[PDB]
RNA sequence: GCCGCGGUAAUACGGAGGGCGCGAGCGUUACCCGGAUUCACUGGGCGUAAAGGGCGUGUAGGCGGCCUGGGGCGUCCCAUGUG
RNA sequence: AAAAUGUAAAA
């Protein structure tokens, strides 16, 4: 019945990645795609776009993916190393902007519903402000 | 109080050449001239392949053998090295050379460190203008480094201080051979030093 | 667990048992000897362990171990008990400190003498 | 407790003591170890079964051993070289 | 060829009626110390031929290890079966903190100051070889921005 | 600031008085999860007017009696026997606890 | 301290020579945290290793799909008082 | 079909 949709998609492309599927869709929410304009702009999806299944409000998200490679078992490595859910609908987690995480070190992004809208580690710093801590991706 | 006792022996355990004698372990017999191996009945035998520990402990004994100086402060001091922000294993080496009883020999005044405690420790030297009899004082930077009247004219102090006149000393201290002077400038970097240890190693051990 | 379920219940905070009663924790507890005996060890090893049963100033009576080599406990003798376990000896659970009270040093220690309480010989 | 030899024991005994004295030594050792409080104390007693069952054995050197019987006052040693 | 330093040698064993045959394993680690790993074990009746085929089979398989500053990228943990290990990089000053294991190998990588933790079977063997699989999957900067491109 | 709380009124049966349960929460101070406690508070109803079902504000005040340190603010929303049930109901079910 | 050492050749017992560590101290016992991600929030699990309730119905409680709007308690932010 | 047990020293 849908706990919580959000830990769902980010569970639906894990899912798809690691078959190296072109695409996958998930049932439509403003929330859910300012999340998704996000792993776009920042190279981690090509992309989504609100398709339509049955008169049903989906988004098809474009799966971007690395380089074939040489060796036993060619399959590429992968945008999308490690997606996890923080903030559970079990166990809420907000921060104060003085303790937002150090993703990857760097490296990875932590996504954030703040009441200055769906920032990132580095954007919520940027304006001085903190929120859940929705999830983590590299 | 400080080691006292053999030390051209510990300069054959630790394997490497140690100038903790004087000039005699300059001499052809740093008693590791004749003997390169460990002291007791044993030291000529094929040793065991040292564990991790083993190294670890060795090249710490070396490094504090060196400057002859207690484990307690030894260690007290790494401590405080960890507590500032600097490369520890350099900050300490840093820190070790600061000593007075250090700086007295590295400046040139005594023949070994080991003498050199005995000099600062005898009233002997003198710093900025008063004199002090502690060895581990912690010398500054554009310390006076020098030496007092009823000492000015001693055998010992003459010989030291005249070999010297020539010599080069380190990148980070002056002298003025004459006046029996010498300022300390900075703090020395980890290449103006150069002893036979490794800083990593002995920072490794204090984290067991 | 859930973290509701935790939050209901909760982690449960571990306890330890004293392996050994000196009593009121004491790092020594004085004691008279009332019994002092040659008994046999456990499983795999053979020999004749000195022990002796003591009346604690602590109310209890507790077997204790003797180290080194031979004593001079008899009966009515005061010890001081020091607290440590023997794995050959049931139940024994408690060793003598040497040198305190009627516990003598041991005789001709040259070594290790710190424990088996041997003043330093004056080398004659 | 009275000790008693016999045949086998005591020719057992003599050649022990006529061939070789740390064994010597080391028997009459337990024997005293024994006479007093059996059972209980050196070498390594353990109660015996089958041909012996009334039998003790105490442990000696590996190899060899001692086997005796107890009874209210009076010993009983019954062999000294040999395994079982 | 490059410094080679093994980790463990142990002799395991069979049955076989009328006794036990043996047989001995080391594992060996080897690298220059620029970045270059490589992790081998090798099974043979003597120690010597063993840390040989070690040798050989641990060249025969290595890691381009992304060093920076003698420290690494990031932080990884990575699960090798029953045996689980964390990295985490460290300033200059600090110093290989890690296990037996998981160290005479991030030395011979070039390591200088690195955090480390051995969660789970702490068995040598699998703790390496999750050890080496977790370097091999250290990430710059470049790598990263190169898989996210346009 | 006198501290103000708003609950219901869960009993009207004593002479100018009533009990109001207050609900609130906070986070674990360990396990993040806000969880929700409560606690009754005797109000000084003076006037008696404030019924069953009434959700209020109550006021710190000045020491009515024992336990009665509080007055009644104002009403907020009449009629919510809806939460009362959820009290009487958590409470009834004591009965199936004991021996 | 644990694994264990001692039955004739013991680096494990006791003495010596020698060695290592620390030094007006060094050892020991007791107690606490650590190692112990061995109560696991950080940071564990339950097919056979210890661990799914014999199975249902359901009270409290915990949890909650897509859109727009109001309030703005949680939440975030700034200032300020206190700490 | 039916037929039991086990000699005490681990390098
Ligand atoms: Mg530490
Ligand atoms: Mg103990
Ligand atoms: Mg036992
Ligand atoms: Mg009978
Ligand atoms: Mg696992
Ligand atoms: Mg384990
Ligand atoms: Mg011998
Ligand atoms: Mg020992
Ligand atoms: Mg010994
Ligand atoms: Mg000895
Ligand atoms: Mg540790
Ligand atoms: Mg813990
Ligand atoms: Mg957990
Ligand atoms: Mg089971
Ligand atoms: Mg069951
Ligand atoms: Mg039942
Ligand atoms: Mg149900
Ligand atoms: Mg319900
Ligand atoms: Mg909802
Ligand atoms: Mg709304
Ligand atoms: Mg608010
Ligand atoms: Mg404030
Ligand atoms: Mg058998
Ligand atoms: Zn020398």
């Amino acid at each position: 019945m849908l706990t919580d949709p959000i830990a769902d998609m980010l569970t639906r492309i894990r899912n798809a990645t690691r078959v190296y599927k072109e695409s996958t869709d998930v049932p439509a929410s403003r929330f859910k795609e300012e999340i998704l304009r996000i792993l776009a702009r920042e190279g981690f999806i090509k992309g989504y776009e609100r398709v339509d299944v049955d008169g049903k409000p989906y988004l098809r998200v474009y799966l971007k993916y690395g380089p074939r490679r040489q060796g036993p078992d060619p399959r590429p490595e992968q945008v999308i190393h490690h997606i996890r859910r923080i903030s559970k609908p079990g166990r809420r987690v907000y921060v104060g902007v003085k303790e937002i995480p150090r993703v990857r070190r760097g490296l990875g992004i932590a996504i954030l519903s703040t009441s200055k809208g769906v920032l990132t580690d580095r954007e919520a710093r940027k304006l001085g402000v903190g929120g859940e801590l929705i999830c983590e991706v590299w | 109080g400080r080691y006292i006792g053999p030390v051209c022996r510990l300069c054959r355990r630790e394997g490497v050449k140690l100038y903790l004698k004087g000039e005699r372990c300059y001499s052809p017999k740093c008693a590791m001239e004749r003997r390169p191996y460990p002291p007791g009945q044993h030291g000529q035998k094929r040793a065991r392949r040292p564990s991790d520990y083993a190294v670890r402990l060795r090249e710490k004994q070396k490094l504090r053998r060196i400057y002859g100086i207690s484990e307690r402060q030894f260690r007290n001091l790494f401590e405080e090295a960890s507590k500032k922000k600097g490369v520890t294993g350099s900050v300490f080496l840093g820190l070790l050379e600061s000593r007075l009883d250090n700086v007295v020999y590295r400046l040139g005044f005594a023949v070994s460190r080991r003498q050199a405690r005995q000099l600062v420790r005898h009233g002997h030297i003198t710093v900025n203008g008063r004199r002090v009899d502690l060895p581990s004082y912690r010398v500054r930077p554009g310390d006076e480094i020098a030496v007092a009247e009823k000492s000015r004219n001693l055998e010992l102090i003459r010989q030291n201080l005249e070999a010297m006149k020539g010599r080069k000393v380190g990148p980070w201290l002056s002298l003025d051979v004459e006046g029996m002077k010498g300022k300390f400038l900075r703090l020395p970097d980890r290449e103006d030093l150069a002893l036979p240890v490794n800083e990593q190693l002995v920072i490794e051990f204090y984290s067991r | 667990p859930t973290i509701n379920q935790l939050v209901r219940k909760g982690r449960e905070k571990v306890r330890k048992k004293s392996k050994v009663p000196a009593l009121k924790g004491a790092p020594f507890r004085r004691g008279v000897c009332t019994v002092v005996r040659t008994v046999t060890p456990k499983k795999p090893n053979s020999a004749l362990r000195k022990v002796a049963k003591v009346r604690l100033t602590s109310g209890y009576e507790v077997t204790a171990y003797i180290p080194g080599e031979g004593h001079n406990l008899q009966e009515h003798s005061v010890v001081l008990i020091r607290g440590g376990r023997v794995k050959d000896l049931p139940g024994v659970r408690y060793h003598i400190v040497r040198g305190v009270y009627d516990a003598a040093g041991v005789k001709d220690r040259k070594k290790s003498r710190s424990k088996y309480g041997t003043k330093k010989p004056k080398e004659a | 407790m009275k000790l008693i030899w016999s045949e086998e024991s005591w020719d057992d005994y003599l050649y022990w003591q006529e061939t070789d004295k740390r064994i010597v030594k080391k028997i009459n050792e337990l024997i005293k170890d024994t006479r007093r409080t059996p059972f209980e104390g050196k070498g390594k007693p353990e109660p015996l079964k089958h041909n012996l069952s009334g039998f003790w054995s105490r442990r000696i050197t590996e190899e060899h051993r001692l086997v005796y019987a107890v009874t209210d006052d009076s010993l009983l040693i019954a062999a000294c070289r040999y395994h079982y | 060829d490059f410094e080679e330093k093994m980790i463990l040698i142990r002799r395991t064993a069979r049955m076989q009626a009328g006794g036990r045959r043996f047989r001995f394993g080391a594992l060996v680690v080897v690298g220059d110390r620029q970045g270059r790993v490589g992790l081998g074990f090798g099974k043979a009746p003597e120690v010597p031929l063993a840390v040989q085929k070690a040798g050989y089979y641990a060249r025969r398989n290595m890691v381009e290890v992304p060093l920076q500053n003698g420290t690494i990228p990031h932080e990884i943990e990575v699960e090798f079966g029953a045996s689980k290990i964390v990295l985490k990089p460290a300033a200059p000053g600090t110093g290989v903190i890690a296990g037996a294991v998981p160290r005479a190998i991030l030395e011979l990588a070039g390591v200088t100051d690195i955090l480390t933790k051995e969660l789970g079977s702490r068995n040598p063997i699998n703790i390496a070889y999750a050890t080496m699989e977790a370097l091999r999957q250290l990430r710059t900067k470049a790598d990263v921005e190169r898989l996210r491109k346009g | 600031p006198k501290k103000v709380l708003t609950g219901v009124v869960v009993s009207d049966k004593m002479q100018k008085t009533v009990t109001v349960l207050v609900e609130r929460q906070f986070p674990h101070p360990l396990y993040g999860k806000v969880i929700k406690r409560s606690k009754k508070y005797l109000a000084h109803d003076p006037e008696e007017k404030y019924k069953l079902g009434d959700v209020v504000e109550i006021i710190e005040s000045r020491p009515i009696s024992k336990r009665k340190r509080f007055r009644v603010l104002r009403l907020v929303e009449s009629g919510r026997m809806d939460l009362v049930e959820k009290y009487l109901i958590r409470r009834q079910n004591y009965e199936s606890l004991s021996k």
